[PDB]
């Protein structure tokens, strides 16, 4: 999920959510590129960022545009393949995630239909309930 | 500057000082623009801002190397915020700051005055390690010469003695008034306010330079041989040995139904024993190996 | 206010009263001139009754006591300084020059008496400090007060 995305047409291919394009440069390429004026009037900028809505919005294409300007420090994750046979072996997985990410800086992490994994909350339902919540 | 400022005119600048500091700050704009204010802060009669506002200052050096005449100039006028208080030694390293911009501009003149304005005073600071290296950093200059006088401070130096501040003023009359420069000497003298305080801080570093080697070389003291030896009244005695020991810079105890006085410490005899042990460890087996390696090589060099 | 008042009533903990006083004053920030100006005194009265004086002229120093400087705080300099100079006379002198404005505590009896009471031997402990085997009549002179007491006094201290 690193050196695998192919390369892409930059946001110029897609259009109709221009403020939208815009509005995540602020969360994401800004922050980095001109971290100053955060510190000048003094507040930490965004941390996470989500996107919803219908399907074929281009919700997946908005974010083949984005990573297709990095292209190197990019990880993608479908948020379904995480699952495993074993009791641990799948939080873990998110560990060493967080800890590559933590080796280089400015990493960018996607992760699409968090539903699978996301859910709410049971009143003790089944086992493989319990491994997908921890 | 229409108005040409008052206490609020100049207050004004005051809020917009820190601004470009953020906005962005440049090497021959900024600077200026950020010691101007302090100078009105100044005509406020204003130092706790003037000093932290100028804390911004003595980080934004290492431009005077194309800077001439504004930024190891702006010093002159902080001397101004070092002069308020009795910060004597916090200007031992500021006119040596300021004396190099007479000597880039190789005048010699206004570099002459820097030079006694320099030393005036390093004998007007408190007795610290800093002035007593400091000192020997001015001592050995290379134009240290150009005044004939500081040998004359010199005798302030070491082991002090015999500098009875009478003899002193009746060798010094003369540079507080009379002069080639004369200036740093009428900052020290010249002005009442400032001179008068300059006058009672000199006897201070009269009598405290005395002091000094009294514990140096006295077992016992007796109080009518220190008031003469320091030409003052027994109870101005009293006066300068307690606000010193309660200084305590130099420890005394001053038996006074007797009025005899000594400079010494108790002695633990684990501390006498342990000298003792000393002396006779170190002084006694190593040179003692010395001698005889000199003697064997005597041996070589001369007869077989 | 009246909780560092009555915590303070006791003389038990100086420093959480103090914060009963500090929170009052910040209560009445901005909102009441008259009530907040007397917290002053007290969180002033507090520390230096707390031993810790330079602290007085730090608060009086910052920019919030700046908008409510006055007589008062200044009265409270005067002392602050005394008490830190440890001078038998200057606090006699503060204390007769600002009396009026010094009668404004509740209990003045206690309050000036123990720091005063303090400032006996925050005397001595400079004025006898520089010398060992001494004549009382001179020390009697240099804290100017007659001898007896001070016999009783230091014999209080060895004790
Ligand atoms: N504005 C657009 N321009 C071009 N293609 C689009 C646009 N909007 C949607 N699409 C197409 O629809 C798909 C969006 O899929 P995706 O973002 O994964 O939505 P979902 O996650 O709901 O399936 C893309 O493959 C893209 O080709």
């Amino acid at each position: 999920m690193s050196h695998e995305d192919p390369g892409n047409v930059s946001y110029s291919e897609i259009g109709g959510l221009s403020e939208q394009i815009r509005e995540l440069r602020e969360v994401i390429e800004l922050p980095l590129t001109n971290p100053e004026l955060f510190q000048r009037v003094g507040i930490i900028p965004p941390k996470g960022c989500l996107l919803y809505g219908p399907p074929g919005t281009g919700k997946t294409l908005l974010a083949r545009a984005v990573a297709s300007q990095l292209d190197c420090n990019f990880l993608k994750v479908v948020s379904s393949s995480i699952v495993d046979k074993y009791i641990g072996e799948s939080a873990r997985l998110i560990r060493e995630m967080f800890n590559y990410a933590r080796d280089h800086q400015p990493c960018i992490i996607f992760m699409d239909e968090i539903d699978a994994i996301g859910g709410r909350r049971f009143s003790e339902g089944t086992s493989a309930d319990r491994e997908i919540q921890r | 500057k229409e108005q040409n400022g008052d206490v609020k005119e100049a207050a004004s600048i005051l809020q917009e000082l820190q601004v470009e500091t953020y906005g962005s700050m440049e090497k021959k704009e900024r600077v200026e623009f950020i010691l101007e204010q302090m100078r009105l802060c100044l005509a406020v009669k204003d130092y706790i801002r003037t000093q932290i506002i100028s804390k911004k200052i003595n980080t934004k050096f290492f431009q005077e190397e194309n800077t001439e005449k504004l930024k190891l100039k702006y010093y002159n006028l902080m001397i101004q915020l070092d002069q308020h208080e009795g910060s004597y030694l916090s200007i031992c390293k500021h006119y040596r700051a300021i004396y190099d911009t007479p000597c880039i501009q190789a005048e010699s003149e206004k570099w002459q005055q820097a030079l006694k304005s320099v030393v005036l005073y390093v004998i007007l600071a408190p007795f610290d390690n800093e002035q007593s290296d400091l000192v020997h950093r001015i001592s050995g200059d290379k134009k240290l010469e150009e005044i004939p006088k500081y040998k004359d401070l010199l005798k302030l130096f070491t082991t002090m003695e015999l500098m009875r501040w009478s003899t002193l003023v009746e060798d010094y009359g003369m540079e507080l008034r009379k002069g080639s420069l004369e200036s740093p000497a009428t900052d020290v003298f010249g002005s009442t306010e400032e001179g008068e305080k300059r006058w009672k801080d000199l006897k201070n570093r009269v009598v405290e330079h005395n002091i000094r080697i009294m514990a140096k070389y006295y077992t016992r003291i007796t109080m009518k041989r220190m008031a003469q030896l320091l030409d003052l009244s027994v109870d101005e005695s009293e006066a300068f040995l307690s606000n010193l020991v309660v200084n305590k810079t130099i420890f005394a105890k001053v038996d006074r139904l007797a009025g005899i006085i000594n400079f010494q410490r108790p002695k633990d005899p684990n501390n006498l024993l342990n000298d003792w042990s000393q002396k006779l460890n170190s002084l006694m087996s190593l040179v003692n190996k010395t001698t005889h390696l000199i003697a064997k090589e005597e041996m070589i060099h001369n007869l077989q | 206010m009246q909780s560092g008042i009555i915590h303070a009533a006791e003389e038990k903990d100086w420093k959480t009263a103090y914060s009963y006083f500090y929170e009052a004053f910040e209560g009445y920030d901005s909102i009441d001139s008259p009530k907040a100006i007397t917290s002053l005194k007290y969180m002033l009265l507090c520390k230096i009754m707390l031993n810790t004086p330079e602290d007085v002229q730090a608060l009086v120093s910052g920019k919030l006591a700046l908008r409510y400087a006055g007589r008062q705080t200044e009265a409270l300099k005067c002392v602050a300084q005394a008490s830190k100079n440890r001078s038998l006379a200057d606090f006699e002198k503060a204390l007769t020059d600002y009396r009026a404005e010094l009668r404004d505590d509740p209990i003045i009896s206690t309050h000036l008496a123990k720091l005063y009471d303090n400032l006996l031997e925050q005397n001595l402990i400079r004025v006898i400090e520089p010398f060992s085997r001494v004549q009382i009549e001179h020390i009697s002179s240099l804290i100017k007060l007659s001898k007896a007491d001070v016999e009783r006094k230091l014999s209080q201290m060895i004790l």
